[PDB]
RNA sequence: AUUCCUUGGAAUAUUAUAUUUUAAAAUAUAAAUACUGAAUAUCUAAAUAUUAUUAUUACUAAUAAUAAUAAUAUGGUAAUAGAACAUUUAAUGAUAAUAUAUAUUAGUUAUUAAUUAAUAUAUGUAUUAAUUAAAUAGAGAA
RNA sequence: AGUAUGAAAAUGAUUAUUUUAUAAGCAAUCAUGAAUAUAUUAUAUUAUAUUAAUGAUGUACCUUUUGUAUAAUGGGUCAGC
């Protein structure tokens, strides 16, 4: 009974926004949180046989919080098939190369379920080191929130 | 039909409503969603006309919430206000669509109104004509 | 002559910030090149 | 307990529990109980004497067996039929004998005929 | 009004991380009594009595006095969407009969010079209104039709299909 | 248009070096075809295709995708 | 404008009146044939009469055919169960008959975990929406 | 939740909600049983066997068949014990082309089997149902 | 190596339905959308059948072994014996 009705809004992909400048969660935690959103576990209509997750826009990713000495010491790895071609890059190095966004993305990828849907979900997450971005318009926004 | 007729014939005097009861048990017990029967041309106009007929401020569609503009599948929520009383919520992938939906919803509300048995038999002023 | 647009508080109040220099940017690469 | 807004609504749902199994129904639904009833036959009617929750779109009465005085929810038994037959094959990993474990459990089908406030 | 306690559809588990899990909801049990649970849902296709506005109920129905088609949103804040200029600034009936006649004559004479927009500009009035008033020369209409047909023909396969789909969607979106 | 094997292929032995033995087989086939007409059959199939296309439900953005899964006898909303 | 798009009503067997699902039962047997001995005994034994007395809305045909003994039963929906009661005894035959009577004609079918209710009524509460949730997500 | 006394009660605090009062303050209510987690246990039905109680049906009736209630038991290699089915032959043996046999598809009966319906091919038609007797009596394993 | 008959399988070509060109492992089972086919009670918001969206679970079988996914034995498939 309950499942019957117009279900179009449930399975609508919302765009969420997280300002990492105004969020005090440290990297990993934040990533984990994002993962849930991506999967769509937050919504009661979720079923594992279905990608129903929302879009997440992360902005000001340069101000992400990383604890301890991880910025210097935390090493990301990449291997071709060819022996001797192990690349090991420190987080800072990676940031310099690509950006904090990349870091965040990696974490999210790690978090996510390892199946076909993964890649799509990952791509749903849009990250920007600084503030500006092309999705400003499409973040979910209510009419009552317009006091500011 | 004949069976019903026969029933009526036998119970015309001893229990007049018996036939009706039987019919209800059999014919009227069957599910029909009345919501699935409608199909509107341009409902906004109709809604406006209805408002005019009644004692209502002119209906205006307004954006309540919006997400995913600039995307394959956005969501726009528009209500059709009459002053303050919201007359019909309407969701849509486009603004236009949302507006249309709101109007349709309003129309449905107007029509499919189902009053209680404790109320005094309500009689409508027919159908809206435009 | 306005259009029905809304805006999130989270995105309005977000202080402006410039994105730093990515090494894999074309501009940066240009500088590097010989 | 002021039960007026349930009284006034046209759509109404109930969450009755048979042997603690909760089923959430409106009137006209068909509840498939996963067992054979011996008390009721076909055509009999059951008045539900355990209803956890009655609900409208926006209000909901709740309680551990809420008074039978407040509502009338009665279901008629339509069918006693079994769910389809299956032979799940049981065996170990280097042993030629197999134990065919057959399964054709039984169902009782109800129809929620009345669901109203009293 | 009613002074009932209000609640969310609660789960004993974490809602953020496990909202789809039925078991949690089942596990949760609340103190016997009445409750107010606002529907976590739009009322678009619905015909529920607790969905109908007070203005559409008869002046007698007890539900009028009760408070459960809640006016949560406020019309002051919500932007006007896809509205005509006559709604923002009230309708005008300034235009007389002679003027109308003249307009009609003009339309009959030269549609490309005196198009609807032009007419509107001239007489401070809506194109729709102009259309309502006056039919153009049928030849013009025919020409327009022909043009449209040509355009349609010029379409590729995919585009036609897309158009059809769009039409279908449109049709659907008045069902509710 | 298709190929069947025809009847009785004759197997021959083919002696190889050392004591090794192949068995050569001489295959014979038959080609069968069915020719239909562009006037009727093709037209009919085109019509069918068109009908199918017409039937096809449109891609809706907020399409009522059924809430897959069992309910549980409990409202999550 | 309002245009009507046609539809038809769906029958809910038990909501108003209740039509009894089983309508006819045909006890089929054979004079010659040891497999049909139990059936014959059943036919003899006033049990049939008793059954008839109990359940008058359902009619009992009694055919004579050369093969194995049967209980073909005909239901409202149209479908027909048929049980060959080869070599059964009286009591077993009776049990079979009972089973036939109890069932609605509907075809057998695998149920999933917890698929209990089957409605054609739109949800009383709406289908959840992210925008009309009590709690926004973040 | 925290503290005290002896599963409980009390206080304190927190959260949530409702109502009143001027985003606060007061009043009442609820929550404090953490949760997940097995083919474990219970419940919920079904089968079989045994023990002990029944009920119905039929002239070792202290029996049999079926159905209840309570209980206990039901993983399994080597192995022991008990009970069935398929196939073929012999004894007995109605019946019938609206019948049968075999095949395909969809049903039905707790289903290696049989039966129902439709379809196709035979065939003036069962070594047919059933009880016995027997076996060149069942094959992915050499 | 009798004569008829032969929709028995393995095996080949072809056509239809369906799935399939960002996806990785006994190819099944369970969940679960979608598409197609049939149905003289689909009254439908119907029922079955077919089908590698998608998700979860899932080391072939025998033999011999203290013990086998084993990279230990044995088997190309089917029919007959
Ligand atoms: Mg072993
Ligand atoms: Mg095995
Ligand atoms: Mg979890
Ligand atoms: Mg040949
Ligand atoms: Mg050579
Ligand atoms: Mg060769
Ligand atoms: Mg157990
Ligand atoms: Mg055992
Ligand atoms: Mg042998
Ligand atoms: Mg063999
Ligand atoms: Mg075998
Ligand atoms: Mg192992
Ligand atoms: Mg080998």
């Amino acid at each position: 009974s309950q499942k019957i009705g117009h279900s179009g809004l449930a399975f609508a992909r919302l765009w969420h926004h997280v300002d990492v400048a105004r969020d005090k969660r440290t990297l990993g935690r934040l990533a984990s949180a994002i993962a849930i959103t991506l999967i769509g576990r937050h919504k009661p209509v979720y079923h594992p046989s279905q990608d129903c997750g929302d879009y997440v826009v992360v902005t000001n990713c340069q101000k992400i919080r990383v604890t301890g000495k991880k910025f210097e010491q935390k090493t990301y790895w990449s291997h071709s098939g060819r022996p001797g071609q192990l690349k090991l890059q420190t987080m800072n190095k990676v940031v310099a190369d690509k950006g904090f966004g990349e870091i965040l993305k990696k974490a999210v990828s790690g978090m996510l379920p390892k199946n076909k849907l993964r890649k799509q979900r990952l791509d749903r997450l849009k990250v920007f080191d600084g503030s500006e971005n092309p999705y400003k318009q499409n973040i979910t926004a209510f009419a009552h929130e317009q006091s500011s | 039909r004949s069976i019903i007729a026969a029933i009526w014939a036998v119970t015309e005097q001893k229990d007049s409503q018996a036939v009706y009861r039987f019919i209800d048990d059999h014919i009227m017990s069957r599910k029909l969603d009345i919501t699935k029967m409608f199909q509107f041309e341009q409902p906004t106009r109709e809604l406006a006309m209805l408002c005019r007929r009644e004692g209502l401020e002119k209906p205006v569609s307004k954006l309540v919430a919006e997400s995913g503009r600039l995307s394959k599948s956005p969501v726009f929520i528009v209500h059709v206000f009459s002053g303050e009383e919201t007359l019909g919520e309407g969701y849509g992938s486009s603004l236009k669509e949302a507006k249309a939906r709101a109007a349709t919803d309003a129309l449905m509300k107007w029509y499919c109104y189902e009053p209680l048995a404790q109320q005094e038999p309500v009689i409508d002023p027919g159908t809206v004509v435009v | 002559s306005t259009r029905p647009f809304l805006v999130a508080p989270s995105i309005a109040n977000s202080i402006t910030t410039e994105a730093p220099a990515i090494n894999h940017s074309p501009e940066l690469a240009n500088a590097r090149k010989w | 307990t002021d039960t007026t807004p349930l009284k006034l609504s046209n759509e109404l749902y109930a969450i009755f529990k048979i042997h603690n199994r909760p089923y959430l129904v409106t009137e006209g639904d068909r509840v498939i109980l996963p067992f054979k009833l011996k008390q009721a036959e076909v055509g009999d009617i059951l008045n539900m004497t355990d209803v956890t929750t009655l609900g409208s779109r926006n209000y909901k009465l709740v309680g551990h067996p809420i008074n039978t005085s407040l509502y009338t929810l009665k279901a008629t038994v339509v069918g006693k039929t079994k769910r389809a037959f299956q032979t799940r094959e049981v065996t170990k990993r280097r042993n030629r004998r197999v134990r065919h474990a057959k399964s054709k459990g039984d169902l009782t089908i109800l129809r929620i005929s009345e669901l109203s406030m009293n | 009004q009613f002074g009932f306690p209000k609640t969310q559809v609660t789960t004993i588990y974490n809602k953020t991380k496990s909202a789809s899990n039925y078991k949690g909801y089942l596990k949760h049990r609340d103190a016997p009594g009445m409750y107010y649970q606002p529907s976590e849902s739009i009322a678009t296709g619905s015909v529920n009595s607790e969905t109908i506005p007070r203005s559409f109920m008869a002046a007698s129905d007890p539900r009028r006095g009760l408070d459960m088609p809640v006016q949560s949103t406020k019309a002051k804040q919500c932007p006007n969407v896809l509205v005509g200029k006559s709604t923002v600034n009230g309708k005008t009936y300034h235009l007389g009969p002679q003027e109308i006649d003249e307009i009609r004559k003009l339309r009959l004479d030269n549609p490309q010079k005196y198009t609807r927009k032009f007419l509107a500009a001239k007489y401070g009035i809506s194109p729709l209104f102009v259309s309502m008033v006056s039919k153009p020369s049928e030849q013009h209409v025919q020409i327009m039709e022909s043009r449209l047909q040509e355009i349609q023909s010029r379409w590729k396969e995919k585009r036609r299909i897309a158009r059809e789909d769009r039409k279908r969607r449109k049709l659907l979106w008045y069902q509710a | 248009i298709w190929t069947g094997s025809d009847g009785f292929w004759r197997k021959r032995v083919e002696f190889k070096a050392r004591t090794r033995i192949g068995i050569i087989s001489h295959p014979y086939i038959h080609v069968r075809c069915i020719l239909r007409t562009k006037s009727v059959t093709k037209r009919r199939l085109a019509y069918e295709a068109h009908l199918k296309e017409q039937k096809r439900a449109p891609w809706v953005q907020l399409g009522d995708k059924p809430i897959r899964g069992v309910t549980g006898g409990v409202y999550k909303w | 404008v309002v245009k009507a798009i046609a539809r038809n009503s769906i029958g809910r067997n038990g909501v108003g009146a209740f039509v009894f699902p089983c309508r006819k039962i045909t006890l089929q047997f054979c004079n010659w044939g040891g497999s049909s001995e139990g059936m014959r005994k059943f036919l003899t034994s006033k049990r049939l009469d008793k059954w008839g007395q109990e359940f008058p809305w359902i009619q009992f045909e009694v055919m004579r055919k050369s093969g194995h003994p049967l209980l073909r039963a005909e239901y409202t929906n149209g479908r027909e169960k048929v049980i060959c009661v080869r070599n059964l005894n009286i009591d077993n035959v009776e049990n079979k008959l009972k089973l036939l009577k109890d069932s609605d004609g509907d075809i057998l079918r695998r149920r999933t975990k917890n698929d209990n209710v089957e409605s054609l009524n739109s949800s009383v509460r709406g289908i959840w929406s992210p925008l009309h949730a009590a709690k926004r997500h973040r």
